[PDB]
């Protein structure tokens, strides 16, 4: 019945106004896979930050995924070098203490010529640190605010003629060049241009930077190999089956668990005070602080909870038809958010922390904002209710999975669905999109993960190692594609995303004994057992506690979390 | 340790504290699982120790 | 301007304060009434067709508002609408209740 | 691996600029105090009514009204990549030698696809999953131009960034203060 | 009982193998009340004009206010299109979380 | 038919009203719709079960599929010492041509309900952390499983495929 669907598609295009060549080319564009973007997480050499321009996102001014290929102000470009030399009381400290002054002076003198108010920010931001080292010269540089003010100060006008000399060693010059080459587009190239055009280094410089870039290009890692992560498991003990899904913050200092009796429980994962004392220290040591704070603002059971990337606010979604906001440094409620008439099941912040999306029983997802009490977009189009919600890592699309065996990608501005992904056989329960952004992964309640690509919309492959049960959480490797799935069968499994695709991801050159005999025992029967894909590599069981949360930290250490069940 | 370290240093050019693979790291805080039980028991004995007041 | 008269006959001063309405609430309650009318007459048409007729008499509407919404309008045709069954069970049901009471007394 | 380099347009202005020098789809006329919605070649002429005062709210927002889909299929007009081109004639500001011609574009919604499927359901008698697969295939073949590319995340590269590009709470004298509005 | 084990087979037919004991008791005490109300309203509707269209009237009388409504996707699509007319507001550009104004937050309140 | 009742359950409520004899088409269509409503309760119940992070279908998982589906609440299915499956299906047969089960319950005094002591309350929740894996293998502390008794405990549809690095 798929050839008849192809004929219905062709007649739909013919009646909806696509030329025969145009429909053939749109079919050929729909069939081929999304190619590889080499700047996939935007590596810090050729990648830029997002603009802070106070406008909402817009997925327009944008070409297709099928086609092949893919200002930066002075204060942050100096603060990068400032913090990099400030993080070191090493053997190379006072040479950076020497060379930190004329780069600041030349950046200030090159920034007064373009933007005066940014220059007034930049001067007084980094003023009082070397005043005792460089005398009243910075007091002489108070009266420079324009191009004609530079002609008043004779040393500032001489700084264009007198190139500032500095005698630098070879190891310090190579350290500075290999630091300012490893991140160009933050402002390293802007520092390098000032160094090349205004400084006098004692030991041509363009050939030196060419040799730096060529020797840095001569040794990289082209195709990455897999790595098995270390999992730290947080097991919660005295929860009599009344602890819903939990979450960890970033820096992993706070854990938030939503209870069935309308509390949010807040744990300091370091054993810290978690009282935020603010050195005045008035009174009340008479209370009992077990390094754990409770939050009582809900009247229903808390079904989801999400932490801001700022990590100072908590967002709790309940079955009373509100989502509440909590301050993590005074432990009270701030804002109630009322836009649903059914229970709330999955709240999730943006990547940049701008605005949060919500899932509920009313078959619609809702886009919000943390400063608006009522919603901003309604995501309608599912047949059953929405279970999970997640953004694209740029904060520009929304992904919602629902209990009618499908998930959707929504435009965040126009509201209408852009992708519909079909192929599952159970309620989609957790969804996650890779830091590359070209591949979407989700897990159902059938114990089957699968990955599609967002350009073609069809299935690359699936993952068949979990038990016929729920896949509660999902997490991604920070750099690259290794999927960590914490489900309901008490295991945390590890998945290679790049086995059966056109990207093989650098297999080893040269055997085992345990491989292909563990599921060749099959004592329970062939039809009554699971057979794993070739993508599953490892599986860590937890001994009778289930894993509600997997959270892959920055440094190849994942954290799992759950409650000790009996 | 004079016999095992000679074999280890002859193996590398191709109790103990420099077997690299078999080491577990340390956690900044782990929770109580057994000490709180005896803490509650001798706290109950302390509530018996306070001359019979409930 | 009729809804202001309706809130006027609901909310009078009466020595304790007058409550008034705003325009957005007027559009909300007018949409509520607009859907209420169609929701009453669409089931009343099904009742009048269930009575094997062609006219839409007032007994259909009064029955549909008595059984479901219980608004209880005084008599327009509310003597034919008022059906009086006593809802006493059958003879098998009282027999089975006798069996259950007999086991409940034979258990002690 | 893609085989060619493709040029597909998913804007309003670019689709209109592509589809100039082409015959229009509608033909709308602004006469004095009355209007007329005809075909490009008994066509009705309306008084200032409320159906037109709600249709005009769907042309300052360039989208097709959801009600018209089936009857467009009945009336044999030309679609242009799912869109249709409204050619407006303002006769009040005509010039002498022709009225003032505008040429706007109206864009499909999710409602237009749903009403097209509901009107497909008249003579086809399909199930729900066939409509799911048909909608998925058309949302693949007609929604190109995706912005799937990730920038730097500013929260991990905090040490190489300006300090006041973030807004955290601060503690004042005996209280603390967030940012509002 | 026959319907406790019939509810066991019904629950197992939809892949529900773990449940408590009073859950088929709750399903039976729901079905009793629902069928009793439906048959009482159908006896009223049969005294008015038993049969199957009478049962259809009595279960269409109470479909309208309690259970899950039917095909609600096009009304929700219309409602979404009424909400997704307004373009998105201007956001802060200081990379954090901005609160509402102080009267629209749960802080300037008193007991 | 369908699997709820031809007449054996719905008809014994039809007689509870007083209605003596009705056709089997009425009972067929009526019982079909009644167990459709039962499945409509059951599906929202498994949705609440899944989002409450559990595996059993407790009585508060169907009692929250009632408030969602606007059904009037079924009171009296939660008592003291709320344990998992507090066994109470002691329904007592009563004979005849067919079967009748009437759920016997013992009466009790009030002064043995007010002069009854209070149960045990557990500890408030805490957590405890360890290493599930250090490099992709499991370090076999007391907190880790044994990976060979995972065979003899759970079938491979509730434990999944065992593979190791």
């Amino acid at each position: 019945s798929a050839s008849d669907l192809n004929r219905i598609v062709l007649e739909y295009l013919n009646k909806k106004g696509y030329h025969r060549t145009e429909a053939m080319l749109r079919a050929e564009s729909g069939r081929t896979l999304t190619p590889q973007n080499k700047q996939s997480p935007a590596n810090t050499k050729t990648g830029k930050f997002p603009e802070q321009s106070s406008i909402p996102p817009n997925p327009g001014k944008t070409a297709k995924p099928i086609s092949n290929p893919t200002p930066e102000n002075y204060i942050r470009a100096y603060s990068m070098l400032k913090n990099w030399v400030d993080s070191s009381l090493e053997i190379y400290k006072p040479e950076l203490s020497y060379i930190m002054y004329p780069i600041f002076i030349y950046l200030f003198l090159n920034l007064v010529a373009k933007n005066p108010v940014y220059a007034r920010r930049f001067f007084d931001r980094f003023s009082p640190d070397f005043k005792d080292f460089h005398g009243s010269e910075i007091n002489r540089l108070f009266s420079v605010n324009s191009i004609d003010h530079i002609k008043e100060n004779e040393v500032a006008s001489a700084f264009q003629s007198h190139k500032y000399r500095i005698t630098m060693s070879k190891t310090t010059l190579n350290l500075l060049l290999y630091f300012l080459n490893e991140n160009e587009s933050i402002g390293g190239s802007l520092i390098i241009s000032v160094i090349n055009q205004h400084l006098d280094p004692n030991i041509d410089l363009k050939l030196e930077i060419q040799k730096v870039k060529e020797s840095r290009d001569a040794i990289k890692l082209d195709n990455l190999q897999l790595a098995l992560p270390s999992v730290c498991m947080y097991t919660f003990q005295n929860t009599n089956k009344d602890m819903s899904c939990l979450d960890f913050s970033d820096d992993c200092r706070i854990a938030a668990a939503g209870f069935q009796d309308s509390y949010i429980k807040i744990w300091s994962l370091d054993g810290s005070s978690l009282n935020n004392p603010n050195i005045a220290l008035n009174n009340n040591d008479k209370d009992e602080d077990p390094t754990c704070k409770t939050l009582v603002g809900h009247s229903g059971t808390v079904y989801s909870t999400s932490f801001s990337p700022d990590n100072k606010y908590l967002l709790s979604g309940s079955e009373d038809k509100t989502v509440r906001l909590w301050s993590m440094d005074t432990h009270t409620a701030l804002v109630s958010y009322k836009g649903h008439n059914h229970p709330v099941w999955d709240v999730s912040f943006s990547p940049l922390g701008h605005y949060f999306a919500t899932a509920s029983h009313d078959q619609t997802a809702r886009l919000w904002s943390c400063d608006h009490i009522y919603p901003l977009r309604i995501f309608a189009g599912h047949l059953n209710d929405v279970d999970c919600v997640s953004f694209h890592p740029n904060g520009c699309y929304v992904f919602t999975g629902s209990s009618d065996k499908t998930c959707r990608m929504w435009d965040v501005s126009t509201g209408d669905s852009v992708r519909l992904f079909l192929g599952h056989t159970a309620p989609v329960i957790s969804i996650a999109v890779c830091p590359d952004g070209r591949w979407l992964s989700t897990g159902s309640e059938d114990g089957i993960i699968n990955v599609w690509d967002i350009g073609t919309g069809k299935r690359l492959k699936q993952m068949r190692g979990h038990g016929k049960n729920a896949i509660y959480s999902l997490s991604y490797s920070k750099e690259g594609n290794v999927l960590i799935s914490g489900g309901a069968d008490h295991t945390v499994r590890v998945w290679d995303l790049k086995k059966a695709t056109t990207e093989p991801s650098a297999e080893p050159d040269e055997g085992d004994v345990t491989a292909s005999i563990n599921q060749d025992i099959k004592e329970y029967g062939r039809r009554r057992t699971v057979i794993p894909t070739s993508d599953l590599v490892a599986s860590f069981y937890t001994k009778k506690t289930p894993v509600f949360k997997v959270k892959f930290s920055r440094s190849n250490l994942a954290l799992a979390g759950g409650a000790f069940r009996p | 340790t004079a016999k095992v370290r000679a074999e280890i240093c002859l193996k590398r050019t191709e109790l103990q504290e420099y077997d690299i693979s078999n080491a577990i790291p340390d956690i900044v805080y782990e929770g109580v699982n057994t000490k709180t039980l005896d803490k509650m028991e001798d706290a109950s004995v302390d509530r018996m120790l306070q001359n019979g007041i409930n | 301007r009729k809804l202001r008269e309706l809130v006027k006959t609901v909310g009078i001063d009466e020595g304790d304060g007058e409550t008034v309405i705003d325009g957005d609430v007027e559009e909300l309650l007018l949409d509520l009434a607009d859907d209420f009318v169609t929701n009453v007459t669409a089931f009343s048409c099904r009742l009048a067709k269930h009575r094997k007729s062609d006219n839409l008499e007032a007994r259909d509407i009064q029955l549909h508002l008595e059984r479901n919404w219980n608004i209880r309008i005084p008599g327009y045709s509310a003597d034919e609408i008022r059906s009086t069954r006593k809802w006493n069970p059958s003879q098998n049901y009282n027999q089975k209740l006798q069996s259950i009471t007999s086991d409940k007394v034979a258990a002690a | 691996r893609p085989k060619r380099l493709y040029n597909f347009v998913e804007d309003a202005d670019s689709i209109l600029k592509k589809y100039e020098q082409y015959l229009h789809s509608f033909e709308f006329h602004i006469y004095e105090n009355n209007y007329k919605i005809c075909a490009p070649a008994g066509l009705i002429l309306t008084k200032n009514n409320e159906t037109l005062k709600e249709f005009l709210e769907y042309v300052a927002r360039g989208r097709i009204p959801d009600a018209i889909m089936e009857v467009l299929r009945d009336c044999n007009i030309q679609f242009y990549e799912g869109n249709l081109i409204l050619q407006v004639y303002d006769h009040t500001n005509t010039v002498d030698v022709r009225p003032r011609v505008y040429r706007t574009l109206l864009k499909p919604n999710d409602l237009t696809t749903y009403y097209d499927m509901m009107s497909y359901a008249d003579n086809a008698r399909f199930s729900d999953s066939i409509y799911q697969q048909f909608e998925s295939e058309i949302l693949t073949l007609t929604k190109r131009n995706l912005s799937l590319s990730v920038p730097l995340n500013p929260y991990e590269h905090r040490d190489m960034l300006e300090e006041t590009a973030f807004s955290e709470p601060h503690w004042d004298s005996e209280k603390k203060s967030f940012i509002h509005e | 009982p026959r319907d406790v084990r019939l509810l066991h087979l019904l629950l197992a037919s939809q892949s529900i193998h773990q449940y408590e004991d009073q859950v088929p008791l709750q399903l039976m005490d729901f079905a009793h009340r629902y069928t009793q109300g439906v048959l009482k309203d159908a006896l009223v509707y049969n005294d008015y004009a038993l049969g199957v269209e009478d049962i259809r009237l009595a279960i269409a009388a109470r479909t309208q206010y309690q259970f899950k409504p039917t095909a609600p996707k096009e009304l929700m699509l219309q409602l979404a299109a009424e909400r997704n007319k307004k373009a998105l507001p201007q956001v802060m550009g200081t990379w954090g979380v901005r609160l509402p104004p102080e009267k629209y937050c749960l802080t300037a309140k008193e007991w | 038919y369908t699997i709820w009742s031809p007449q054996d359950t719905v008809k014994d409520v039809a007689e509870s009203l007083g209605l003596e004899n009705i056709n089997d088409d009425v009972l067929k269509a009526l019982a079909m719709d009644v167990e459709y409503r039962i499945l409509e309760i059951i599906e929202q119940a498994v949705k609440f079960k899944r989002h409450s992070k559990r595996d059993v279908l407790t009585t508060d998982d169907v009692s929250k599929a009632l408030r969602v589906l606007n059904v009037e609440p079924l009171y009296g299915y939660y008592d003291g010492s709320e344990v998992n499956k507090a066994v109470s299906f002691s329904k007592v047969n009563t004979s005849g041509g067919q079967s009748v089960y009437y759920l016997d319950e013992e009466e009790v005094d009030f002064d043995r309900l007010i002069n009854e002591p209070l149960p045990q309350v557990p500890r408030l929740p805490t957590f405890t952390t360890h290493w599930l894996a250090v490099e992709g293998v499991q370090p076999a502390i007391i907190q880790n499983p044994n990976l060979n008794d995972i065979r003899v405990s759970q079938p491979p549809f509730i434990r999944g495929a065992i593979v190791t690095a």
